[PDB]
């Protein structure tokens, strides 16, 4: 049962539901692949994102919109929780919330090739 | 006027914000001081974070990227015109800085997600023929299988044989 | 896209991807052989979490001669223009949304398939 004014409007009851329904990346992710883009700015997938942010390989994870929006999620908290969850071995250059594709680029810096698949899995 | 800063990181951030405001020459037509405006946006970001850490650098980079967005030249025009004050622009979310098309798309997707997650109202024939024994209101719904009746006001359920 | 398995040319075993830590380039080496061939796709692996797959790739034209299967005269072919078409739902288990109907031209040497 809902205690606050949220008890009335379905809108402010919805965010309680999102704060309760267990939602892992698999629910909002769409397509997860890997790439040995030899430099952050190499951008073999043709992206202008790292160039403004200025490993030889990365995880790329184009997330879902109609699943991320329906949860009122953002790349901000996703990247925060990633870096907090695995520690600063991982760096995540997330996209912006203006582009059409909701990519995350994930790299490691300091048995590695399989290791991106190991952490993603 | 934004205070002068001696910090090399803050000076580079002001220069990069001014360069983002110059993108597309809109500052010439408006006659806005893009150096002063870049300094005020940086100062407002610095007043919130009070440190030059990765959080500050990420925040400045996000603003530069949104000002340089070729799909949203209106955001940069609105900042140069003073429709968005430097302090507000320094606090605004990536959702509030988005293009009007992307804002409306997100609003529609959010509204559709809410509509899809709304439980279907249980069907039946609405009728005023039945008076609820608990609340004495006539707003009831019936279904025959024996007539089952539900009061729409207090949720009381009963049957007739 | 994807990436296939490319097999070694000597042992015909599976080539694993390996970075050239000298030239900074992706290779495909073998486990049993010492066969280093130079990558082109720059990709290791993909994974469609959406499970989006086009059924028209899986629908085989031979289904048209299935007597068990409903025939329409309400959607003509596009290449030839036959009137007759069988239609069905996606037999694949990934179909909880896809009650969408897939149609096949009931005309030999055509087997044109489409979805409306
Ligand atoms: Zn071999
Ligand atoms: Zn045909």
């Amino acid at each position: 049962f809902l205690l606050g004014q949220s008890a009335r409007d379905a809108e402010r009851a919805k965010d309680i539901l999102c704060r309760l329904e267990h939602t892992t990346l698999r629910k909002v992710t769409a397509n997860t692949a890997i790439y040995y883009d030899p430099n952050p700015q190499s951008t073999v997938v043709a992206e202008d994102q790292e160039w403004v942010n200025v490993s030889p390989w990365l995880l790329r994870v184009e997330l879902d919109r109609k699943h991320m929006t329906d949860r009122k999620l953002t790349m901000e908290q996703i990247a925060e929780k990633i870096n907090a969850g695995f520690g600063d071995d991982l760096n995540c250059i997330f996209n912006d919330d203006n582009a059409e594709k909701l990519v995350l680029r994930i790299r490691i810096m300091n048995d590695d090739d399989v290791f991106l698949r190991c952490i993603e899995s | 006027r934004a205070p002068s800063t001696s910090d090399s990181v803050r000076l580079k951030c002001r220069e990069m914000l001014a360069a983002a405001l110059r993108t597309g020459d809109d500052y010439i037509a408006i006659g806005a001081d893009e150096e002063e405006l870049g300094s005020q946006i940086e100062e407002a970001i610095y007043q919130e974070i009070r440190n030059t850490d990765m959080k500050y650098k990420n925040r400045v980079r996000s603003r530069i990227s949104n000002l340089k967005d070729a799909k949203n030249p209106n955001l940069r025009k609105n900042v140069l015109c003073g429709n968005i004050p430097p302090d507000l622009f320094a606090r605004m979310t990536a959702e509030e800085m988005a293009s009007d098309e992307l804002k409306e798309m997100r609003k529609n997707l959010t509204k559709e997600a809410i509509r899809e997650h709304q439980m279907a109202k249980t069907g039946g024939t609405q009728t005023d023929l039945f008076t609820c024994g608990k609340c004495k209101k006539k707003n009831c719904t019936y279904t025959q299988v024996t007539t089952f009746v539900v009061c729409n006001e207090c949720g009381n359920r009963w049957k007739f044989c | 896209g994807f990436v296939g398995i490319r097999f070694c040319q000597e042992c015909n075993n599976m080539l694993y991807p390996k970075e050239d830590k000298e030239n900074r380039i992706l290779l495909y080496a073998c486990r049993n052989c010492d066969y280093q061939q130079e990558a082109d796709n720059s990709c290791i692996y993909v994974n469609k979490i959406t499970h989006e797959v086009d059924e028209l790739t899986q629908i085989i034209a031979d289904v048209s001669q299935d007597p068990t299967l409903p025939r329409t005269e309400d959607h003509p072919c596009q290449k030839c223009g036959h009137k007759e078409a069988v239609f069905f739902q996606s037999h694949s288990a990934r179909a909880e949304d896809a009650m969408r109907l897939y149609y096949v031209c009931t005309a030999p040497h055509c087997g044109h398939r489409w979805t409306e």
